[PDB]
RNA sequence: GCUGCGGCAGCGACGCUUAUGCGUUGUUGGGUAGGGGAGCGUUCUGUAAGCCUGCGAAGGUGUGCUGUGAGGCAUGCUGGA
RNA sequence: UGCGAAUACCGGAGAAUGUUAUCACGGGAGACACACGGCGGGUGCUAACGUCCGUCGUGAAGAGGGAAACAACCCAGACCGC
C-alpha cells in the first residue's frame, strides 16, 4: 500500500530536561532544534504537524568559543522608521535570556506556521532546578 | 592502443570538434553507453584526444 | 508472514495484501498459471524468526494469484512553452491485481 | 455556410469551465481561468507527479537516518553494511520497517552494524 | 542524466509469418520562424419517403464508459418538434 | 625578421564507427535587430550588462539539478507512466 506512516497530528510527546549549564552553548541547539521535529524519532513521518517536548533549565552558562561572549548582531528592529535598529551585544543581551540567545532554535526551525508549533513551546528558563514554573510530571 | 571495449566518459553536448571523434564516431550515445573495438593501435588516436576525458577502465 | 520483492519497482511491503503490480506479458484476462515469486522473501520476515535476510534457506516463494489484471487509470499531463503546448497526450497501464497466497 | 460557432462554442468554454474545484473567483466562472489557469494546474501537475519520487525518497531515508542511527551506525554507514551481500539488498521504500516491525528493523541493523567490515 | 518495469509511435534488423501483419530487439522521439504528414469537429449536397423519433428529434444541462487529442457514444433530467 | 612552434587548412592511403551524415537538381520556407560566457584582437581607460571583428559553447527556440533568488556560467539535454 502507500507507505507514509499517516500523522496522528503529534501522536506522541516524549518529555525531557536539558540542562543548558553546561558549556555547548549554540552547538545545543541543533540536537535541539532537530529533537522537537524527528531526530530520535523513526516513524511519526516529520514535514507534517509533530514535534516532541523537552525543557532547557539556567542556561545562563554559556560563554560560545571565540569572542563570541563579546559579540553577536543582536537587534529587533519595529515597525517604526524613524532609524531604529536596537544593536546589543551578546553579552548584553545574556543578562536577561529572553526571546533569543536561548532562543537560538527559532532561526533554527522550519519557520512560519507549525514550526512555530514547536517554538518556545519547550520552555526556557535561567536557574535550573528550584522553582519550575513548568510542569514538574515525567521527564528525563 | 588500450580501446578494446570503452564505455563513454560522461558529459551531454559540451565539446566542440570532438564529438565527431566520439559519440558520431566511436558510437557512444549518452552517457555510460560501452562500445568494444577492435584492439588494434589505430583505434587509440580516438581516445587520446578525450584521454582523461573519456572512461576506458579495463 | 510478511512479503517481499521488486519487478518493477520494489512493490511487496505489504503481507498477502492482494494489491496492484504489473503485467503478465503476451495477455491479461485473469485464471492463474501459479507463478511463485521467487526468494526476495524476508523470510517471509514474520514468526520468531524474522530475519536479516530475506535469505533464510533455499526456495520460499508464494503463488501468485491473478486476481484482475486490467483498468487504466487517465491523467492529461500537458506541458506548453510560450509559443507551443504539446498539451493533448496520455499515457496508461493496467497494473494486474493478485492476490498471492502465504509466504 | 454555417460557421455557427454557437455549436461547438460552447462545448469547448464548458469543458475547461468543468474545474470541480471552482478555485476562486474568475478561476471558475470567467473562461478566463482556462489556458491561465487549468493551464497551470497542468504545468505544475506536468513536474509534480515525477518530482514526487524523490520527495517520498527524501522522506524514506529522512526515517531510516532516524530510526538505524538511534541504535548504532548512521544512515550513512547503515546502506554501505547493507550494501555487502550476495543477495541481500531488499531497497528501502519497505524501509519504513521502523514503523511496524521495529525488531526486525533492528535486526536488519546488526545486518549492517555487524556487516561493516 | 543512466538503469530497472510497463506502455506509445518512426526507422534498421530478428523471429517468423508473408497484401500483410504481429512478438523480440537496436535505436529515434526539447523545440520559436518555418517545411512535411496525418486526423476531429461544424453548416449545406448526394446515398435518403432509407434509417432514428411524440412509447419524445434538435438545443440546454448532469453522469458513466471511450480515444493519444481534436472529440465519440450511452443515458438521467429538461425539452417540444 | 638573418629564426620559428603549437596549429588550422590542403591533398593521399587505412581500419572502425555514424538509421549516405555527402554532393547535385527541383517544391515550400523563414531569415538577415542577436545577447552572454571562454579564448585571440582592434578600439575605449586591458572602463562599462560599452563598441566592432574572429572562433567555440549556451540562450534565443531547453525544461530539469546546481551558484540564496540570476535566460547566457557549471552539470545535464525533458515520448509517457512508476
Amino acid at each position: 500500500m502507500k507507505t507514509f506512516t499517516a500523522k496522528p497530528e503529534t501522536v506522541k510527546r516524549d518529555w525531557y530536561v536539558v540542562d543548558a549549564t553546561g558549556k555547548t552553548l549554540g552547538r545545543l541547539a541543533t540536537e535541539l532544534a532537530r529533537r522537537l521535529r524527528g531526530k530520535h524519532k523513526a516513524e511519526y513521518t516529520p514535514h507534517v504537524d509533530t514535534g516532541d517536548y523537552i525543557i532547557v533549565l539556567n542556561a545562563d552558562k554559556v560563554a560560545v568559543t571565540g569572542n563570541k561572549r563579546t559579540d553577536k548582531v543582536y537587534y529587533h528592529h519595529t515597525g517604526h522608521i524613524g532609524g531604529i535598529k536596537q544593536a546589543t551585544f551578546e553579552e548584553m543581551i545574556a543578562r536577561r535570556p529572553e526571546r533569543v540567545i536561548e532562543i537560538a532554535v527559532k532561526g533554527m526551525l522550519p519557520k512560519g506556521p507549525l514550526g512555530r508549533a514547536m517554538f518556545r513551546k519547550l520552555k526556557v528558563y535561567a536557574g535550573n532546578e528550584h522553582n519550575h514554573a513548568a510542569q514538574q510530571p515525567q521527564v528525563l | 592502443a588500450k580501446t578494446i571495449k570503452i564505455t563513454q566518459t560522461r558529459s551531454a553536448i559540451g565539446r566542440l570538434p570532438k564529438h565527431k571523434a566520439t559519440l558520431l564516431g566511436l558510437g557512444l550515445r549518452r552517457i555510460g553507453h560501452t562500445v568494444e573495438r577492435e584492439d588494434t593501435p589505430a583505434i587509440r588516436g580516438m581516445i587520446n584526444a578525450v584521454s582523461f576525458m573519456v572512461k576506458v577502465e579495463e | 508472514m510478511y512479503a517481499v520483492f521488486q519487478s518493477g519497482g520494489k512493490q511487496h511491503r505489504v503481507s498477502e495484501g492482494q494489491t496492484v503490480r504489473l503485467e503478465k506479458l503476451d495477455i491479461a484476462t485473469g485464471e492463474t498459471v501459479e507463478f511463485a515469486e521467487v526468494l526476495m522473501i524476508a523470510n517471509g520476515e514474520e514468526v520468531k524468526i524474522g530475519v536479516p535476510f530475506v535469505d533464510g534457506g533455499v526456495i520460499k516463494a508464494e503463488v501468485v494469484a491473478h486476481g484482475r489484471g486490467e483498468k487504466v487509470k487517465i491523467v492529461k499531463f500537458r506541458r506548453r512553452k510560450h509559443y507551443r503546448k504539446q498539451q493533448g497526450h496520455r499515457q496508461w497501464f493496467t497494473d494486474v491485481k493478485i492476490t498471492g497466497i502465504s509466504a | 455556410a454555417r460557421v455557427k460557432r454557437g455549436v461547438i462554442a460552447r462545448a469547448r468554454h464548458k469543458k475547461i469551465l468543468k474545474q470541480a474545484k471552482g478555485y476562486y473567483g474568475a478561476r471558475s466562472r470567467v473562461y478566463r481561468v482556462a489556458f491561465q489557469a487549468v493551464i497551470k494546474a497542468g504545468q505544475y501537475a506536468y513536474r509534480d507527479r515525477r518530482q514526487r519520487k524523490r520527495q517520498f525518497r527524501q522522506l524514506w531515508i529522512a526515517r531510516i537516518n532516524a530510526a538505524a542511527r538511534q541504535n548504532g551506525i548512521s544512515y550513512s554507514k547503515f546502506i554501505n553494511g547493507l550494501k555487502k551481500a550476495s543477495v541481500e539488498i531488499d531497497r528501502k521504500i519497505l524501509a519504513d520497517i521502523a514503523v511496524f516491525d521495529k525488531v526486525a528493523f533492528t535486526a536488519l541493523v546488526e545486518k549492517a552494524k555487524a556487516a561493516l567490515a
